[PDB]
């Protein structure tokens, strides 16, 4: 259980390991939020500008400032999930988006080289589509 | 034994596994058939997120049960 061990080793985390789905219940679209996490006041990880292409895409589609999106992640995720050691190298994941969707009521269809995945909340206020290529996120109209 | 893997699109994939196959082994088996790298694979059983180092039996995942495959993307 590498996910559980990395969370149990996180000093910024408290409580038992559980899915974000259960830590912060909401109108999730299956399987949004089904990733293991722990509860935290706020993380001090500075805005990862060079690797925030995921936040830029969400920001462009919603109008939410990129730094507003980051602050939300810093206030709801332990440091181990915000930075698993490759934050600067590999950036953010669809799990980070699942948290933003719960906080800001978002729904996004991700179009990837290896298929699509729909993540967010059911009656979301903002609906958009993001394209994934190896290592990159880009807002699109409604690809493929 | 045989287990099933169901994707977001509803497609059903059939894998041949043993109770001691690790979740990492399952992901490799899925890669052989689907072409999805383990990095982009999340597997869920009965609502629980499965972790790579555990076995099917560690989760009590028995014959002819269904795993749920979901994409995880990073960038």
């Amino acid at each position: 259980e590498p996910d559980t061990a990395r969370l149990d080793a996180d000093p910024s985390a408290s409580g038992p390991v559980m899915e974000f789905r259960e830590l912060q219940k909401g109108a999730y679209i299956e399987p949004t939020g089904a990733f293991l996490t722990r509860a935290r006041v706020s993380s001090s990880i500075p805005y990862p500008a060079r690797a925030a292409c995921l936040l830029v895409a969400v920001s462009q589609a919603t109008g939410l400032p990129t730094r507003t999106l980051w602050a939300a992640l810093c206030a709801n995720l332990p440091d181990s999930v915000l930075d698993d050691g490759s934050l600067a190298t590999l950036g953010l994941t669809t799990d980070h988006f699942a948290v933003l969707a719960r906080i800001f009521s978002l729904r996004c269809r991700f179009v990837s080289e290896h298929g699509d995945v729909e993540l967010g909340l059911h009656d979301a206020t903002s609906r958009f589509t993001i394209r994934h290529t190896p290592g990159h996120f880009e807002l699109v109209a409604d690809n493929f | 034994m045989q287990i099933f893997v169901k994707t977001l699109t509803g497609k059903t994939i059939t894998l041949e596994v043993e109770p001691s196959d690790t979740i990492e082994n399952v992901k490799a088996k899925i890669q052989d058939k689907e072409g999805i790298p383990p990095d982009q694979q999340r597997l869920i059983f009965a609502g629980k997120q499965l972790e790579d180092g555990r076995t099917l039996s560690d989760y009590n995942i028995q014959k002819e049960s269904t795993l749920h495959l979901v994409l995880r993307l990073r960038g």
